């Protein structure tokens, strides 16, 4: 059958969570600059 | 069970030895979690165990037992026994039982000093922190064992390659092969660090060791060593979970490629642990940074392969719309439940690691409680949970003792607690790290030293209680499985639960290429000569050995 | 079916790949961004600059603590710091504000950490070697130094003080 929308959610929760963490720190980085 | 597969016995000893290790090492956890929640329970622990002299002697056993003794032993069990059962071959038993006694004698040798306060140096043992000679001699022998583990599996692969010329390496084998090879390349740093310095150092044969060279050589191993912890789980997650899950591995090739890429990019990435070091060139650090974001690809890949597989397993057992498939999965199943939970937390765990990777950002979180946050999600969640759950299929398979209704429920109990507790603790430690709280510190003996960190402390402490139960419940669970005079042979010879694979026509060309293992191995070697050679040569030209210290 | 589902899996396996690469590359672009600005100072110098740990506090730039600070440039000050079993020297460290501070750090015993709370300064200190880092203090007052590399039983208790004069 059809497109793995479940996997596509998971890689999307992963992608959202990487960004938060990364940008979350990059922000802190410059703030302690 | 024992006498046409005595591998089952030798395999079982690697587990017990390892699980008794994880138990002892773990005792110190709950304490250290409260210690991070500003409570000093160490007089309480000092009264449970008369031999403990300091937080740090306890953090040392905890680092060493759990992350070094447990994980290697698990690795040895899985990455040897699995490939043997897929191939239906026996390993050289002479060699296999030599690996066991070396992991036992190294263990013992090291422990005596550790338990006597002569090696309170942490599982990193950075010079000039000078521990007892038997702790270096002990760990070296303990590691060296894995060299026989490489050989044994290489042999089995030589053997199967021969009975079957032209044929492609079977999957678990393919995985075990690149795994052990990658681990041989890894271990060159630590062995050289041992053989050239540590061992003479403590034997009295030199008065000094270079701190920079020592750590550079150590981190050559201390990264790939973590992949050496993960793959035995990935191995299971790829080729056995999807069965337990009610479906199939969706891609044979992707799983090989994943592991291939690990063989390639696990070793040349160590200056990610040294961003904060002197005497290592800014250019090289960035180079080591790019490559680290690279080693993250396999796992990003893994996320998709694996997700799909579960979605399709949940599709198979009647799983509905956007999320329906998640419910349809066998949530009654400790073997299923333990790594899937680990995998949820692996998400955050990874998303931390990549911040960690990115050079300049590592100056925000380095040596804070954030690295703990990070790695617990990784090795004390996912690897350990995959480990824990796996007794529910692997242990019956080794001994022939079936698992009752209640021992299962006791397991489900353990895993949901362990996971939740690990989640919780990760909030605390991450949070605490951003609030600059250092790691490896007895911070509850300075109560007014982190007053702005009141809240995450709550979480640490709370995770400490939960995870104390978690562990106690586990100890009980474990031993009820191990000490029941409940036995049947017929399920002990009943095959490992390997998943069937979805495999397309395009596989052929791609899978044949990745089988060129001698070549891929050579490249990995070159990748490490390129990435460490320049910097090492420099250091080896300008060596500044300094005397040893004992500060506990 | 079954074969019908392997194809469409692999495409998105490629697609997810494509994306994750770009995304990972942008990170790499943003990192070498931080590398092109002033914040790049906190990266230790690469050049090996070797010292002797058993002499460092009797001769040379680390012996007298009242020698610590030196105008080394028109808006540049070098501060020679000694991290040692359970403290820092000088205590406190006194540096002016808005100036570029070039910290030169080392240890006479084991490894320590040099983590200045509130800042990006987070450099390992190693016996025998000299950690060179640079940083411009933007907001004045007391900063707290934390040793964040286990150094022995008094680790938890090894704090210093930076004093950045307006
Ligand atoms: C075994 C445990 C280990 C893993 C695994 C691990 C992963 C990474 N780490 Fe790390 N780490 C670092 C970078 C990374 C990177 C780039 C990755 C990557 O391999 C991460 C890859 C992971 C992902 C890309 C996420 C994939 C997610 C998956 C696969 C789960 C999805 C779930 C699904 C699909 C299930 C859904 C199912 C349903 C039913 C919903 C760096 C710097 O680059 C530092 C140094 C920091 C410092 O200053 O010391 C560091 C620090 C540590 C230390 C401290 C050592 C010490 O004491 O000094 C340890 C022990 C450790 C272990 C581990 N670490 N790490
Ligand atoms: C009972 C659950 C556990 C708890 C509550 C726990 C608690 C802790 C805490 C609070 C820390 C940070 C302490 C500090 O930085 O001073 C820590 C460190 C650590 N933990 Fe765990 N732990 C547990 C289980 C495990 C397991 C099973 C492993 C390995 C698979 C592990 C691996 C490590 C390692 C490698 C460190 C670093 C120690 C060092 O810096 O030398 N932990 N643990
Ligand atoms: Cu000096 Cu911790």
């Amino acid at each position: 059958e059809e497109k793995p929308k479940g996997a596509l959610a998971v890689i999307l929760v992963l992608t959202l969570t990487i960004l938060v963490f990364w940008l979350g720190v990059y922000a802190v980085f410059f703030a302690r600059g | 069970v024992y006498e046409a597969y005595p591998e089952k016995k030798a395999t079982l000893y690697f587990l017990v030895l390892g699980f008794l290790a994880l138990i002892v090492g773990s005792l110190f956890g709950p304490f250290q979690a409260l210690n991070y929640g500003n409570v000093d329970a160490y007089p309480l622990l000092k009264r449970l165990l008369p031999f403990v002299q300091s937080y740090y002697q306890g953090l040392t056993l905890h680092g060493v037992l759990n992350a070094i003794v447990f994980t290697q032993l698990f690795a040895q069990a899985i990455m040897v026994y699995l490939p043997a059962r897929e191939l239906n071959m026996r390993p050289n038993m002479g060699l296999m039982w030599l690996s066991w006694w070396m992991a036992f004698i190294g263990l013992v040798v090291a422990a005596l000093p550790l338990l006597a306060n002569e090696a309170t140096v942490l599982y990193t043992f950075y010079p000039p922190l000078k521990g007892h000679w038997a702790f270096y001699l002990g760990a070296s022998v303990f590691v060296l064992s894995t060299w026989v583990s490489i050989y044994i599996v290489l042999d089995l692969w030589r053997r199967w390659k021969a009975a079957n010329p032209g044929k492609v390496t079977p999957l678990v084998t393919y995985m075990a092969v690149v795994f052990w090879l990658m681990w041989f390349l890894a271990s060159l740093g630590l062995v050289l660090e041992a053989v050239l310095f540590l061992l003479p150092w403590s034997f009295g044969l030199v008065e000094g060791v270079d701190p920079l060279v020592a750590r550079t050589l150590f981190w050559w191993t201390g990264h790939p060593i973590v992949y050496f912890w993960l793959l035995p789980a990935y191995a299971i997650i790829y080729t056995i979970l999807p069965k337990q899950a009610g479906g199939k591995l969706v891609s044979d090739p992707m799983a090989r490629l994943a592991f291939l890429l690990f063989l390639l990019l696990s070793t040349p990435v160590g200056f990610h642990h040294q961003f904060a070091d002197p005497g290592i060139d800014p250019t090289w650090k960035m180079i080591h940074s790019v490559l680290t974001l690279f080693v993250a690809v396999p796992s990003l890949m893994t996320a998709f392969t694996v997700a799909a597989s579960l979605e399709f397993a949940g599709r198979l057992r009647g799983g509905r719309g956007l999320f329906g498939w998640i419910r349809a999965l066998p949530w009654d199943n400790p073997a299923f439940v333990a790594p899937v939970l680990g995998l949820l937390g692996f998400i955050p765990g990874g998303a931390g690691g990549i911040v960690n990777a990115s050079f300049t950002l590592d100056y925000v979180v380095h040596n804070t409680a954030w690295v703990p946050g990070h790695f617990h999600l990784q090795v004390a969640s996912l690897v350990t949970l995959t480990a824990m759950g796996s007794l529910y299929w692997l242990l019956p398979n080794l001994t022939g003792k079936p698992i009752s209704d209640a021992q299962r429920r006791l397991g489900l109990a353990v895993v949901w607690l362990w996971f939740l507790g690990m989640m919780i603790m990760a909030v605390g430690l991450h949070w605490a790290g951003l609030l600059n709280v250092p790691r490896r510190a007895y911070i509850a003996q300075v109560p007014d030293a982190y007053p702005h960190a009141a809240v995450p402390m709550v979480f640490n402490v709370l995770a400490g209680i939960v995870l104390l139960v978690a562990l106690l419940l586990f100890i009980y669970g474990l031993f009820s499985v191990l000490l029941s005079r409940e036995r049947k042979p017929e399920l002990a010879e009943a095959p490992l639960p390997f998943a069937e694979v979805i495999s397309g026509p395009e596989d052929r060309r791609l899978v044949l290429a990745m089988d060129r293992i001698g070549f891929w191995f050579a490249v990995a070697a070159i990748l490490v000569v390129l990435a460490y050679g320049p910097t090492l040569v420099q250091l080896f030209g300008h060596l500044n050995p300094v005397p040893g210290w004992r500060l506990w | 079916d079954e074969h019908k589902a392997h194809k469409a899996i692999l495409a998105y396996e490629k697609g997810w790949l494509a994306f994750s690469l770009a995304m990972l590359f942008v990170f790499i672009a943003l990192i070498a961004y931080t590398l092109a600005t002033h914040t790049a100072g906190v990266i230790p110098a690469g050049k090996l600059e070797r010292v002797d740990p058993t002499t460092v506090r009797q001769e040379g730039p680390w012996a007298d603590p009242a020698q610590a600070v030196v105008q080394t440039g028109p808006n540049q000050y070098t501060v020679y710091v000694l991290a040692f079993a359970f403290g820092y020297q000088p205590n406190p460290i006194e540096v002016p504000q808005g100036a570029e501070i070039v910290f030169k750090i080392t240890s006479p015993d084991v490894i320590h950490g040099f983590h200045v709370e509130g800042t990006n300064i987070n450099v390992e200190v190693l016996p025998g070697e000299v950690s060179t880092v640079r940083y411009t203090f933007k907001r004045p007052g007391e900063y707290r130094i934390i040793c964040n590399q286990y150094c022995g039983l008094g680790h938890q208790n090894m704090f210093g003080t930076i004093v950045v004069k307006e």
